[PDB]
């Protein structure tokens, strides 16, 4: 009689109890590179007219699930959409560079990502060491490029006149917005073609979860 | 959307036979399973009934501890093994579809049936067995309990076995007639004494009509009044 | 181009046949004449309530 | 040409302004029922024609049909994307329509000879994030884009009957009429514009509100609606008078709307905030008397055909009746 | 009167506050997580402790005079019902070291399907132990101790060993503790949480069970009296379930 609709209404409520299962594992991230941003080159190394272009990975047992964003040039409506998402994260080719920081920062000081953290990846910095060695100076961009110095270790077997410069979109960034504390940036040199950018977010995601954790049981 | 029969033959009296029921043509996994047993100089009369996921099991008030009722959803079939198999269970045995949900049809999908030779609930009756084409025709039904419910539903089924095939659905729950039949059959009552209508009458309607009711776990059927015209 | 199709729907949309603000906030009829079937405003009693 | 439309649009504010001629008290909507198994956030969710039936959708990319009466989950759908901003759920109850930011409409069949709730079509056409899509019959769908067009869809087919154009910004909401003749439909250029169904072109166009709308409801009467923004402001527009009526709205909100939906009567205007809460108005007066209060932002707000009760949805997974 | 008064006083604080993980629990699916579970299945064992801390309120009329009959299955409720605290304080440290010391996979191996393992063992172990080691606890003749005035429970260096086990918790909640503390410390509070939840822990249980030294026997009825634990208890959902925002 009735009773059969409330065991299939049971039979059902066991398999949404079986997918919640499936939610909570996995961890959402959210793709918003720019437009010229090797983000695409990000995405295609993921062997370790649509919307959300979404590609499902796993660093190690963990599975992280990256929402790209496809045929959506405003997102001021859209992006409410992932609240829930365990992290941003940014490709920026390092002029377009200004307008990456615009958006860097207005994605910054929101209401909806408020408690969300940010991964940047500073991709095609290959091009970066030539434009450091030569003609294109950032100064006319940036008036304190010429005042900035580099003393962080940067990485062995550059001339340090072209991890100078690196250092210096970094600190851009990671000043832009996030220095107004529960969430900040994670910058990264993602260069051209390099296999560590899985482990980048792993690390960063165990992170970003390890943080939150400590803020529930108020160990910080 | 179809069910075929396996089983049947000439079995000694006290002996064991396992009947299936081969799904494929639906979610078999959603659909709670009956048998309806349907003696061959008699009407129908219900053998058992298995929930979706198997979750609920019901059986006859006749014959309760010799039958068994089973279901494999990742095969999509049905089985019900009977034992010390008695004069009486020899009849044609049908395998029929029904899901439970608001708006949902039980018993829409009846199967092809296979042969076999060898108190407190509420009885449903007829008025009697017989009732030309072309006018309208009303066969009447009684309950020994109103099967209005609290809720407002009134669980009467109609299903008009022809002869010659398996038997379908009219109406469920009294007022809402299938989906595949004609737009022509009617049904109204009051809880105890029902009445089905049919407005016209060709070369399909032609056949025994049954009376169920699902008010109650035990699922008794009517008499059939058998149309001539 | 896209200026002119702006012009054009603004033409047609400027030709629309209106009448006064009293007249077509007056049909509050809508609710006077429909209060007593609506469960919401009016509260159902408790025989009839299909949510109780 | 410029001159021109600047001209055109102050003769129709003119003439749009030239007349101007001009309590139910706590309603303490109580819950009775609370719809839980959802395991992601609540998009949107639409009531059905008898009254019973409800669908939600959820981010977890899941379409769940609920019986309102008894609590039962009557159909459980697995969506093909995780992220879906609208459903809906066909006049006759034989269908359901989820669309999302995948920029596709998803139209399910739940009347099958099956047991399993199947897609029937997978409308695709639309460049921006679909944001609300309503039947009009078993046939015919209308759906709103965030590409700042609207479309009208023939089911079958599977190619767009009509396209409607002339937003600026993208199109959030869009609501019917009881005839079904002319429709609403509120975008993010702060305007909600009146489209012909029939015609394929805009009607009217309806201006006031200062932010982005992002729901748009229509009053039974056929002859107005309200929208509801994000600058925290409800507002009711007359359709055959093209104009603004009174505005609902409070000092003590600074929060957006994200859903509104109205009463049978009319005189009840219900609004589904931000702020962890859903408010009530009287649409006739505009005075908050009443308050619906969930954890997280309401994102969806629905009213039965017959007025029995009020179903809220909200971002903390869960779904709430109340009469 | 003093006496009886001032132990009694924790008996209405426990039970008042484990209304609370039950209240706000099971009421609770804005707190349904599997975390919640250990606190509220915690929460139900304190407040049984109801049966033993009013009786021990009595018991201390130094005499047991509700009767030599009742005395074993009483002394076997409270030793079942204490190792249910500590071990769930165990395994709400275990659950606590899987969110702290392996994040991403803390939910996968953290979740209702292990919380009711980990529920279901304390609920076994320390029953099925202590009602059989007090209907098998003993040296009569010292029992004369127990044989003389009837009661309160004790024991031998054959039972004393395996009474005090119970302390394993111990060894895993230091273990985690000095972990998640060079943790956070190293992340940059998380001092005085982890501090607050060592000592009140370490304060109670380590003179009581120190001294139960016994059969190697000075400890008198006047003084074993402070050391029979049930404040400790008393206060445990206040640590464990108060000072985070867990509270509402
Ligand atoms: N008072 C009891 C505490 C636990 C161990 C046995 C004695």
């Amino acid at each position: 009689e009735d009773k059969a609709a409330v065991e299939r209404s049971k039979m059902i409520e066991k398999q949404l109890q079986k997918d919640k299962q499936v939610y909570r594992r996995t961890l959402r991230l959210l793709l918003l590179g720019a437009d010229n941003s090797g983000k695409s080159t990000i995405v295609k190394q993921m062997r370790i007219t649509s919307g959300i272009f979404e590609t499902k990975f796993q660093v190690d047992k963990v599975n992280f699930h990256m929402f790209d964003v496809g045929a959506q040039d405003e997102r001021r409506k859209w992006i409410q959409c992932f609240n829930d998402v365990t992290a941003i994260i940014f490709v920026v080719d390092s002029n377009r560079l200004q307008e990456a920081l615009n958006d860097f920062k207005s994605i910054w000081n929101n209401r909806w990502l408020r408690t969300i953290s940010v991964i940047l990846f500073l991709n095609k910095q290959d091009l970066l060491a030539e434009k450091v060695l030569a003609k294109s100076k950032i100064e006319d961009y940036f008036p304190e490029f010429a005042r900035y110095t580099t003393d962080a270790t940067p990485e062995p077997g550059e001339d340090p006149r072209v991890t100078r410069a690196k250092y210096f979109i970094r600190k851009e960034f990671v000043d832009i917005s996030t220095a107004s504390g529960r969430h900040i940036c994670y910058p990264h040199f993602t260069c051209a073609v390099d296999t560590e950018n899985a482990r980048r977010i792993f690390n960063d995601c165990k992170d970003i979860i390890l943080q939150m954790n400590l803020r529930e049981y108020n160990l910080v | 959307v179809q069910l075929v029969e396996s089983g049947g033959g000439l079995v000694q009296p006290g002996g064991s036979r396992k009947l299936s029921c081969s799904a494929s043509g639906f979610a078999f996994s959603s659909f709670g399973m009956h048998w309806v047993r349907q003696a061959p100089e008699k009407g129908l009369e219900w053998v058992a009934y298995i929930s979706s996921g198997s979750g609920t099991i019901y059986y006859a008030d006749t014959v309760k501890g010799r039958f068994t009722i089973s279901r494999d959803d990742p095969k999509n079939t049905l089985f019900l093994q009977m034992t010390s198999l008695r004069s009486e269970d020899t009849a044609m045995y049908y395998c029929v579809r029904s899901i439970y949900y608001y708006g949902s049809s039980p018993f829409d999908f009846w199967g092809q049936g296979t042969t076999l030779t060898v108190s407190a609930d509420i009885v449903m009756t007829q008025a009697t067995s017989s009732v030309t084409p072309g006018e309208s025709v009303s066969i009447s039904c009684r309950s020994s309990k109103s099967l209005l419910h609290s809720n407002g539903n009134t669980y009467l089924y109609w299903f008009l076995q022809r002869p010659g095939q398996s038997p379908q659905l009219l109406i469920y729950r009294m007022s809402n007639l299938a989906s595949g039949v004609p737009d022509r059959f009617s049904g109204s009552g009051s809880g105890t004494a029902f009445t089905l209508t049919i407005s016209r009458l060709e070369a399909e309607d032609v056949g025994v009509y049954y009376c169920m009711q699902h008010l109650e776990y035990p699922l008794t059927f009517g008499a059939g009044t058998k149309l001539e015209l | 181009a896209q200026a002119r199709k702006l012009v054009e729907q603004l033409k047609m949309e400027a030709n629309i046949d209106r009448i006064k603000v009293s007249k077509a906030a007056a049909d509050m009829a809508y609710c006077e004449a429909h209060a007593k079937e609506d469960p919401l405003l009016t509260p159902v009693p408790a025989s009839e309530n299909p949510f109780r | 040409l410029r001159q021109e439309a600047e001209q055109l649009k102050n003769q129709i504010r003119d003439a749009r302004k030239a007349c101007a001629d001009a309590p139910v008290g706590r309603i303490q909507m109580r819950t009775r029922r609370t719809l839980r198994g959802h395991l992601a956030k609540i998009y949107a969710m639409h009531w059905g024609t008898d009254s019973r039936l409800l669908v939600s959708a959820s981010q977890d990319g899941k379409l769940i049909i609920w019986d309102s009466y008894t609590t039962n989950k009557v159909h459980a759908i697995p969506l093909r994307s995780s992220w879906v901003m609208t459903c809906a759920y066909a006049p006759s109850g034989n269908y359901v329509a989820c669309g999302g930011l995948d920029n596709i409409c998803s139209i399910y069949n739940l009347k099958t000879r099956e047991g399993n709730v199947r897609v029937s079509r997978e409308l695709a056409g639309h460049t921006g994030y679909l944001s609300c899509c309503r039947f009009l019959d078993d046939n015919q769908i209308v759906t709103s884009s965030g590409d700042t067009t609207c479309a009208l869809w023939d089911i079958e087919t599977g190619q767009q009957t009509t396209t409607f154009t002339g937003h600026t910004g993208d199109v959030m909401s869009l609501s019917l009429a009881p005839d079904t003749r002319l429709f609403v439909s509120g975008a993010c250029d702060a305007s909600a514009k009146l489209w012909d169904v029939r015609e394929g072109m805009c009607r009217q166009t309806f201006t006031g509100h200062e932010s982005d709308i992002n729901a748009i409801c229509f009053f039974p009467n056929g002859n107005a609606f309200a929208t509801g923004s994000d600058d925290a402001t409800c507002r009711l527009f007359d359709l055959r008078a093209d104009q603004e009526l009174m505005t609902y709205s409070h000092d003590n909100i600074i929060c957006g709307i994200t859903s509104v939906s109205f009463s049978k009567s009319g005189r009840l205007l219900l609004a589904g905030y931000d702020d962890f809460n859903c408010n009530v108005w009287d649409a006739l007066k505009a005075d908050r008397a009443g308050v619906l209060a969930h954890d997280n932002r309401v994102s969806c707000l629905g009213v039965t055909d017959d007025g029995m009760a009020v179903a809220t949805g909200s971002w903390d997974s869960f779904l709430k009746i109340w009469n | 009167a003093s006496l009886y008064s001032l132990m009694s006083l924790i008996i209405l604080a426990t039970l008042v506050g484990n209304l609370i993980v039950i209240i706000s629990i099971s009421h609770f699916k804005q707190l349904h997580t599997p975390t919640n579970w250990l606190l509220h299945s915690m929460a139900i064992v304190d407040f049984l402790l109801c049966l033993i801390m009013p009786c021990s309120m009595v018991r201390t009329e130094r005499c047991w005079y509700f009767g030599e009959i009742l005395c074993k299955v009483h002394t076997s409720t409270d030793i079942m019902l204490s190792s249910a605290s500590i071990f769930h304080l165990a395994f709400i440290s275990i659950d606590r070291y899987c969110a702290v010391c392996d994040p991403l996979r803390y939910k996968a191996k953290i979740n209702i399907s292990t919380i009711l393992v980990m529920i279901l063992v304390s609920w076994s172990l320390p029953a099925v132990y202590a009602f059989g080691m007090i209907f098998l606890n003993l040296v009569e003749e010292l029992y004369s101790q127990v044989s003389d005035l009837g009661c309160s429970p004790f024991f031998s260096k054959v039972s004393g060993v395996l009474a005090f086990t119970s302390f394993i918790p111990g060894s895993v909640m230091l273990f985690v503790y000095y972990r998640i503390y060079f943790i956070a410390k190293g992340q940059a509070k998380a001092a005085k949480t982890l501090g607050i939840m060592v000592g009140v822990f370490l304060v109670c249980w380590c003179p009581f069970f120190l001294c139960t030294l016994d059969p190697f026997y000075v400890i008198p009825p006047s003084l074993n009296d402070a050391l029979y634990g049930y404040l400790n208890s008393a206060l445990n959902p206040m640590v464990y379930a108060f000072f985070y925002p867990w509270f509402r």
